[PDB]
RNA sequence: ACCGAUAGCGAACUAGUACCGUGAGGGAAAGCUGAAAAGCACCCCGGGAGGGGGGUGAAAAGAGCCUGAAACCGGGCGGCG
RNA sequence: GUAAGGUCCGGUGGAGCCGCCGGUAUCGCGGAUCCUGCCGGGAGUAGCAGCGUAGUCGGGUGAGAAUCCCGACCGCCGGAG
RNA sequence: CCGACACAGGUGCCCCUGGGUGAGAAGCCUAAGGCGUGUCGGGGGAAACCCGGCCGAGGGAACUCGGCAAACUGGCCCCGUAACUUCGGGAGAAGGGGUGCCUGCGGGUGCGUAACCCGCAGGUCGCAGUGACUAGGGGGGCCCGACUGUUUAAUAAAAA
RNA sequence: AAUAGGCGGCCGUCGAGGGCUCGGGUAGAAGACCCGGUUGAUAGGGCGGGGAUGUAAGCGGGAAGGGUCAACCGACCCGCUUAGUCCGCCGCCCCUAAUCGCCCGAG
């Protein structure tokens, strides 16, 4: 008989709707330097640039076209510290401490006709995600809880520590409900990690402070949804003979006589898209500040194309320009981590030479 | 029919009503009566009004083939038997009138028993292909209700 | 053909009509005789001992 | 109360199709009351039909 | 809120229903959309659409109703039959 | 010393009746209130059908009428769940 | 009573019925893709599209109106609808 | 009316058909006449899939038993038409050019600048002028039957 | 995951946390998921930006020619005119509607 590879891959089954619209990171890289291992942003749109290639290959030193994706990256708020001990079958959280309520200043309040400014505060936007926050939680209580956690670390029951951070869509005026994420910290010593998280508890983190230009990353997000799709589109089966009187976009035979059952491997219709996916080795071309990209120390250009990004507003905060495309619809929350399985001859860790940036109307 | 399936009816604390030969669906009548059972009379009337107005789905627990779910908790198959609700509202009002004329207080009546039965079948035929004539029948419903004044 | 479509061509003259003698609708109008009693073709009634309809008429 | 009688008789009187007959929407009560050809003729002369 | 006896100008965006119904099912759908939109934006229990408005919507056949419509809405109170005070919103052209 | 309403003639009854086939011809189903209609006067609800009171009757046997089995369906009760 | 079954107690029913002996018989039901009648799961599911996709807005009637009536607008056949 | 039916069949297409385009009783639009009863309605980026329809870059039968299905051509005027032949045909072989609108002239029959046809010159617009509708794709070999015609009503229309 | 897990927080021994209803798709066959809901820019509306076609109607002039070689008719061209029409994209403005209301809930 004639052989051929099977239609589609079995390594992404079941092809079901993602458990949570907020992506989860299962594995983290091993880095000596002490820093947060990743960041979060919102997908804005796509554009292209012309750059002198510095990555190894045939096209080295020659100007090349390059598509890039824009992620708006408002600063994250570090508002929790969590500790992990070693359980019987794996890591188990031992304790977790969140900072007490503090006033919120970066809220873009508007003065409407009547009434004063809303005068928002933390624990008020966070309620939209948690809905059950501490009451009468004071600085002394927080200090004693931190001391207890530090004493536990000193005793040595703690094998890991991680940071609880929150997004701030309100500063960019996207929405108000924040997304809470848990991030591992690079390094080796739990004491160093604890000090690093503690010094930033209740404060802000910037992608400029976290990541490095020209480094490889992995992008995690939930892909665009397609609804129910037949096998032709879901798995890539071949259309049946044009003379078929019972349809063309269906599998011919769903199994032999024996086994007397339908094998799970037979392509079939179902959910397509909205899957949790990870893309490896995506280069971080640039990091821009306040929606502006600096080219030659005397030229700066607004990254927003004329008329704005389609189905998106205007980039007003820090942002990331990455090579290639990324999963997720527009405005999706995108997580990025340092390269987990990078190649051996990596590109230099520095911004490339960008000769042109496209800001023409993309609509 | 004339009789009732209730056992301990007395003419002092209870009031009863019935309807016979209703051109409605006995299955949906049973499903609605299941929820109507054990409820205050006014609350049941409001529930039937909501069902008629299409604001509250009636859950299905026995006869629910090829029925889509509904928003909210407990759904699950549900639908809106408007015809059955309208038919049963008349019986509820009739029993309310019976209690009032007997002297009970409508505001304290609780539906302690309510049931639906399949009645006589009205027959007809529908022509089909290849010379076959096939049954085409209307199933009628009997409804019985008795309420008690709580004190 | 031979079925439903052909059954629509029954709008011509009926083969049999009422008979002045026996009162049945069996009088062959084109041939001028009755297929039940033989009126117009025989002076005597059409009776056969293998036929039971004339006995059915009188419950005999 | 369905004025098919009146419409057809008016059409026959006026020698036109039944779709060319106009009945006053504000006098349908009188149109229904008129039950004979003479009453329909009176309505036609008056202008209801 | 709109009080009884006052007239307001509304711009109904009929286009929003164009691509959710078959092309030959667009004029009556636009009529329904106008009715629902007027009811929602006037908080009226019932709405009366003028024959002139209906003709304007049906001007270009059953498949091409206007993308946008400009109407005048006038609210009135019935308070008849004892069923509360139902609000009647009258819709006119322009 | 026949049958007792799916039995006995096909027909216990408006039965070779209704109905099927152009025709010759073929040919059903269908009995029972009560002793006497005494066949529910009046009242409330309902568009109506009818429902609830109240009356008749030794007994509703309530005309959809002697008895009212089983299959099947709905409610309560006891057990599992 | 090993049994085919018999007999007692408690309800409904309103008119016939049985033990023993000796005779008689259309004398004993799970099947025959058995016959007649009734009732189930399939199921509140299929169907109510394809050959001509047709209605909408005010008013009337009426207990009740997408489906009935009048006016306007939009349509279909127009060598036949 | 018949077919068990308010059956998309048959009987009856049995007798008749205003205006425009057009050769036309064609196709399309429309007047009179009729209808909204080829009778269940409402909702929807509300999917997959199925049936009808439109288009599709580069290649052009590599598909398939087999170019099944679809596509190409398509009306009118002019030029120009092969092997073979029973001399009648083949034949609209094949193949090539033109086609709208506007401003005027000339010709036919005509008493008429009435009515219907036939040519000429100029100007001009578009990707496209039989712009919608209507509307052949073509050629070369071989077997069978001369041709028109008839046949298994309901799997065979054929060389029978 | 029948060894049916860990941690922080809130509630209970009237009541935390939810559902229907409301304006919308980062979603979708019904369910479900996601944003917003006066603590507001969710949708509509107004204005502006950015786009898609390709220079609207009206008026003035010209126009192969005709006509008394006048008036007048004339396919088409030129100027007002990057016009006009539309936008299932974006920004600013609470002007309108995100309201009222009902329900479950551990003890
Ligand atoms: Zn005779």
């Amino acid at each position: 008989k004639v052989h051929r590879p099977r239609r589609g891959s079995l390594g992404f089954s079941p092809r079901k709707r993602a458990k949570s619209i907020v992506p989860r990171i299962r594995s983290w890289p091993k880095e000596t330097e002490v820093r947060m291992l990743g960041f979060a942003g919102y997908k804005a749109g796509m554009t292209h640039i012309l750059m002198i290639d510095d990555e190894p290959g045939l096209t080295n030193g020659k100007e090349i076209f390059m598509p890039v994706t824009i992620i708006e990256t408002p600063p994250l708020r570090v508002f929790g510290i969590r500790a992990y001990r070693m359980g019987y079958l794996g890591l188990e959280t031992a304790t977790e401490v969140i900072v007490p309520d503090f006033p919120l200043d970066n809220y873009p309040a508007k003065e409407r006709k009547g009434k004063p400014k809303p005068k928002m505060t933390f624990y008020k936007l966070l309620e939209r995600r948690i809905a059950t926050l501490p009451k009468n939680y004071t600085q002394e209580m927080f200090e004693q809880k931190l001391g207890q956690l530090e004493d536990m670390i000193k005793e040595g029951e703690i094998v890991d520590v991680r940071a609880i951070v929150a997004t701030q869509p309100w500063v960019i005026k996207l929405k108000k409900k924040p997304e809470v994420m848990e991030y591992a910290i690079g390094g080796t010593s739990v004491e160093e990690k604890f000090n690093y998280i503690k010094e930033k508890l209740g404060k802000e983190l910037r992608v400029g402070e976290v990541l490095k230009e020209g480094e490889l990353l992995d992008v995690i997000a939930v892909t665009k949804g397609k609804g129910t799709q037949g096998p032709v589109k879901r798995w890539g089966i071949k259309l049946r003979a044009h003379k078929d009187s019972k349809g063309r976009r269906k599998v011919g035979s769903i199994g032999p006589w024996h086994p007397a059952r339908v094998m799970w491997t037979v392509p079939m219709a179902g959910q397509m898209g909205f899957h949790h996916r990870t893309e490896l080795n995506k280069r971080l071309i640039a990091i821009g500040e306040n929606g502006k990209l600096k080219l030659d120390e005397n030229t700066e250009i607004e990254i927003t194309p004329k008329g704005g990004f389609p189905h998106y507003g205007i980039v007003r905060s820090d942002f990331m320009m990455i090579a290639g495309s990324v999963p997720g619809a527009i405005k999706r929350i995108i997580r990025v981590r340092p390269a987990i399985r990078p190649p051996k001859k990596k590109p230099p860790v520095q911004r490339p030479q960008i000769t042109y940036v496209s800001v023409e109307s993309k609509q | 029919r004339f009789g009732y399936s209730f056992q301990n009816f007395d003419p002092k604390r209870m009031a009863r009503a019935s309807a016979r030969d209703l051109r409605i669906s006995p299955k949906l009548a049973v499903e609605v009566c299941r929820e109507l059972r054990g409820m205050m009379l006014n609350d049941a009337l409001r529930y039937l009004d909501d069902v008629i107005a299409l604001k509250r789905p009636v859950p299905l627990k026995r006869y629910n083939d090829s029925q889509g779910h509904k928003p909210g908790k407990g759904f699950g198959p549900g639908r809106y038997p408007v015809k059955v609700a309208k038919a049963i509202k008349k019986v509820l009002l009739n029993v309310k009138n019976n209690a009032v004329q007997k002297g009970l207080d409508p505001d304290k009546l609780k539906i302690i028993h309510i049931a639906a039965h399949k009645g006589p079948v009205l027959r007809g035929w529908y022509p089909r292909a290849f010379g076959r004539a096939t049954p085409f029948n209307e199933q009628t419903t009997h409804i019985e209700v008795v309420v008690e004044e709580i004190r | 053909g031979s079925g439903t479509a052909t059954f629509g061509k029954r709008n011509s003259t009926p083969t049999h009509i009422r008979c002045r003698r026996c009162g049945r609708v069996s009088y062959n109008v084109k041939k001028g005789y009755c297929a039940a009693c033989g009126f117009g073709r025989s002076r005597r009634l059409r009776k056969y001992r293998w036929s039971k309809k004339w006995k059915k008429k009188k419950n005999a | 109360n369905t004025l098919k009688m009146q419409r057809r008789i008016a059409a026959e009187i006026l020698k036109c199709g039944e779709n060319r007959i106009w009945i006053d929407p504000e006098r349908i009560d009188d149109v229904a009351s008129a039950i004979t050809r003479e009453d329909i003729k009176r309505l036609i002369k008056e202008g209801v039909i | 809120a709109i009080k009884a006896g006052e007239e307001v100008i509304f711009t109904v965006p009929i286009k929003k229903i164009k691509k959710i119904v078959p092309r030959w099912k667009r004029a009556p759908r636009a009529v329904k959309f106008v009715r629902e939109f007027v009811a929602r934006h006037a908080k009226a229990q019932e709405v009366i659409i003028d024959p002139k408005v209906n003709e304007k919507i049906w001007e270009r056949g059953i498949e091409k109703p206007p993308s946008k419509l400009r109407v005048k809405v006038k609210v009135e109170e019935e308070k008849r039959e004892g069923e509360e005070t139902v609000r009647i919103a009258y819709v006119t052209l322009a």
